[PDB]
This record gives C-alpha cells, sequence and structure tokens, in this order.
C-alpha cells in the first residue's frame, strides 16, 4: 500500500511568514493527492486537491504543489488560525493513505520549566492513597524530560504524565507528572524528589522534599 | 447545500459491537460514495472504506474486513458503520466523508467519538494541593473519574490567569486530572482560593479550597 511520508511531524513557524510542510508518496501517485487541515477536537478540511487546486472557503495563503513524488503544501503570510495538523492524502490507488501528519507551532524564546513539588493531600492519604505531584509550567520548546527519585533511588514505576497544548497566549508549554502508589510504601521513604531535563539548562532543575515537617 | 450528520458519542465494553450512523443532506444520496476515516491520537488519520447507497455495494480496507461493516439506507438518507467485537484499538473519532465527485474527499461529518472500556461511571476524588512548609503556585488534582469529561474552575472560574489545566490521562482503567493556579505569593493565603471540579455525568459537582499545610 501507498505510503505516504510527513518528515516533520513538528514545525516552528511564526505569523506573517512562509511555511512549507513536506509530504513524499513512495510510489507515482501521479498529482491524485490532496490536502487537510485539522484543529484541536474539530473535523478535517480540505484545502487542496490534485496537489496544486485549492477547494472552496480557502485563504490564499494556502497553496500546493508537487514534484514526481514530492508533494508541497505552502502557507505565506502564516497566521495563528493556520496553527492546525495538515495531512496529505493520496487518491492514486486503493487503499486511501494518509501522511502522518505536521502540527504547526508558533517559535519563541526558550524558557526554563517552573517547577513545583506537591505531596499527597492529607484528604488523599486519609482515604489510603499517595500521589506526588510535579508541575513544570510555561517552559519552551515543548521538548522535555522528568526523573522521580525516592531517597536518591529513581523510580519509573507508576508515574503519569500530560502536557499542555502550546500556550496560545505566551507561546509555551507546560506539563504534568504524577508519581502514584500505595500509601505503605509511600509512608516507608523520606526523601521524594523530582528532576527536569530541559534545553534551557546545563544542570537537570531539581525540586524535592522530605516527608514529615 | 450538502451536509453530513453523524450520530452521537458512543461507550461500549470490550467484545461488543457499535453502530455509527451518517445522514448525508442537500444532495442526491444515493449517486456519490461515503467514506469512512479513523482518527486515532498518535495514529493520525486512518480511510476505514467506502460505500456507495445506491447497491450498498462496499469498498473496505483491507485491514478493517470483518471490522467494519457498511450499511445505506437510501429512504433515511443515512448510511452506517459497524465495528464488531471492539475494542482498545477501536477506540477513536470516526469520520464520515463525502468526496466531491469520486476521489478527494470534500464534505466532511463532525464526528462521532468511541470509547472502549471496561469502566463504569465513576465520581472522581478532588484532592486540594497546597505548597511544602513573591509568587505561588497552587494545585487540584481529580482522581479516578468516567467517564470524560470533568470541568474545573477556580474561585467559580474568576481566577483565570496563571492557570493551567492538564489534558486527562488513563489510570488503572479511570481518568486523572490536575490543574494549577499561580497567583503572587503576597495574594495567598491571603485570599481564599478555591478549585471547583464538576462531573454532569455522576452529577458530581465538589468544591475544595486549598489550605496551607
Ligand atoms: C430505513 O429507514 C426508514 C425510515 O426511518 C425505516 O422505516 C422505519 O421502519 C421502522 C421499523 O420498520 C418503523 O418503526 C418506522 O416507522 C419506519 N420509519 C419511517 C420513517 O418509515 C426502515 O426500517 C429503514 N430500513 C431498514 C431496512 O432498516
Amino acid at each position: 500500500d501507498i505510503v505516504m511520508t510527513q518528515s516533520q511531524k513538528f514545525m516552528s513557524t511564526s505569523v506573517g511568514d512562509r511555511v512549507s510542510v513536506t509530504c513524499k508518496a513512495s510510489q507515482n501517485v501521479d498529482t491524485n493527492v490532496a490536502w487537510y487541515q485539522e484543529k484541536p477536537g474539530q473535523s478535517p478540511k480540505t484545502l487542496i486537491y490534485s496537489a496544486s487546486n485549492r477547494y472552496s472557503g480557502v485563504p490564499d495563503r494556502f497553496t500546493g504543489s508537487a514534484s514526481g513524488t514530492d508533494f508541497t503544501l505552502t502557507i505565506t503570510n502564516v497566521q495563528s488560525e493556520d496553527l492546525a495538523e495538515y495531512f496529505c492524502q493520496q487518491y492514486n490507488s486503493y487503499p486511501y493513505t494518509f501522511g502522518g501528519g505536521t502540527k504547526l507551532e508558533i517559535k519563541r524564546a526558550d524558557a526554563a520549566p517552573t517547577v513545583s513539588i506537591f505531596p499527597p493531600s492529607s484528604e488523599q492519604l486519609t482515604s489510603g492513597g499517595a500521589s506526588v505531584v510535579c508541575f513544570l509550567n510555561n517552559f519552551y520548546p515543548k521538548d522535555i524530560n522528568v526523573k522521580w527519585k525516592i531517597d536518591g533511588s529513581e523510580r519509573q514505576n507508576g508515574v503519569l504524565n500530560s502536557w499542555t497544548d502550546q500556550d496560545s497566549k505566551d507561546s509555551t508549554y507546560s506539563m504534568s507528572s504524577t508519581l502514584t502508589l500505595t500509601k505503605d510504601e509511600y509512608e516507608r521513604h523520606n526523601s521524594y524528589t523530582c528532576e527536569a531535563t530541559h534545553k534551557t539548562s546545563t544542570s537537570p532543575i531539581v525540586k524535592s522534599f522530605n516527608r514529615n515537617e | 447545500q450538502v451536509q453530513l450528520q453523524q450520530s452521537g458519542t458512543e461507550l461500549k465494553k470490550p467484545g461488543a459491537s457499535v453502530k455509527i450512523s451518517c445522514k448525508a443532506t442537500g444532495y442526491t444520496f444515493s449517486s456519490y460514495w461515503i467514506e469512512w476515516i479513523k482518527q486515532r491520537p498518535g495514529h493520525g488519520l486512518e480511510w476505514i472504506g467506502e460505500i456507495l447507497p445506491e447497491i450498498g455495494m462496499t469498498n473496505y480496507n483491507e485491514n478493517f474486513k470483518g471490522k467494519a461493516t457498511f450499511t445505506a439506507n437510501t429512504s433515511s438518507n443515512t448510511v452506517y458503520m459497524q465495528l464488531s467485537s471492539l475494542t482498545s484499538e477501536d477506540s477513536a473519532v470516526y469520520y464520515c466523508a463525502r468526496p466531491y465527485d469520486y476521489s478527494w474527499f470534500a464534505y466532511w461529518g463532525q464526528g462521532t467519538l468511541v470509547t472502549v472500556s471496561a469502566a463504569k461511571t465513576t465520581a472522581p476524588s478532588v484532592y486540594p494541593l497546597a505548597p511544602v512548609c513573591s509568587s505561588v503556585t497552587l494545585g487540584c488534582l481529580v482522581k479516578g473519574y468516567f467517564p470524560e469529561p470533568v470541568t474545573l474552575t477556580w474561585n467559580s472560574g474568576s481566577l483565570s490567569s496563571g492557570v493551567h489545566t492538564f489534558p486527562a490521562v488513563l489510570q488503572s482503567d479511570l481518568y486523572t486530572l490536575s490543574s494549577s493556579v499561580t497567583v503572587t505569593s503576597s495574594t495567598w493565603p491571603s485570599q481564599s482560593i478555591t478549585c471547583n471540579v464538576a462531573h454532569p455525568a455522576s452529577s458530581t459537582k465538589v468544591d475544595k479550597k486549598i489550605e496551607p499545610r
């Protein structure tokens, strides 16, 4: 089956600039290729078809092109409402196949994450469980990594990670990591520390606490 | 004008089957193929197959043969897709599409969320997260509800600034969601900050005041 490969899963752009989304077909699809846009929590929308032709109700900033097996979606004077994921599709032979998708984001200056560590609520401890919450806020670029150390001993077991989409107002990212465990093994140990490896720091940023205070 | 109207959100047992509907209105329903597309997070867009309502003739992605079955009702202008033997894989948003004429898709439906889990409706537990004992960051943990969504505000939604509500994640069958709020270390504890969580599915509406440790 025909494989549509979009190399770039993320693309860092800014308003009033041109951005070019790249797709290659693994065989000859001719010009039978279309481009769709999708924004979080919304149906896809048709942009381009037969590789260069704009569908109705689409801005003049979007244009398609093809050379051989190489298909380009081009956006000029890129705008905030253009931030979305872009998929290419081949209709040349069945089954129809889509590229992996490309997500546009707005580039900005980097920021180290603002990191906070929260011990289990007394409410939660009184119900029988333990969750340790580490927040890493307003950082950039989105890529970041989190480690949990119990008394220095790393724990990858039982960690729950969540990420915000890029922040529409300040254009940064933020994520949350919840180390979950049983109250027993929690009250067993003493130091609880979470370390954050991100682009903006030489030495991993590390927030910790010891149990009783 | 051409309009495709899909049926509503589904939640099913693993092993069960679901049947999605799409009502096509504004054109001659029978002349046009209807397409079915699967959108899984992390899995992009996948073409399921098509059906020509006139004679009910079907073309399935070899992937989905036996998983998907298309039927058309030409008196109701409706097309159905049945998914049998449901699993975790089949949890996704399903779109129906109509091509402009015969190939690339011009018109899309709004989608159908189908969630497949052994889970039953569960009201969340809400834990206030206060700092370890200039600027100050508090949180709210909502643990173990189902189904999505829950909605979380801060002080009845009247603190909108410095707020981060993170996408929920699945743990032990159920959803866990966190929120963080930031205020000037001057403004708290001084002023009451409360997190308000609602779960219409269980009829849970709970308020939890963040208090100093
Ligand atoms: C196609 O849709 C029509 C219209 O809804 C269905 O006709 C219905 O049939 C049911 C059961 O026979 C009746 O309760 C309704 O009164 C009918 N609705 C109408 C508007 O006539 C029909 O059953 C559907 N076709 C098939 C084979 O399912």
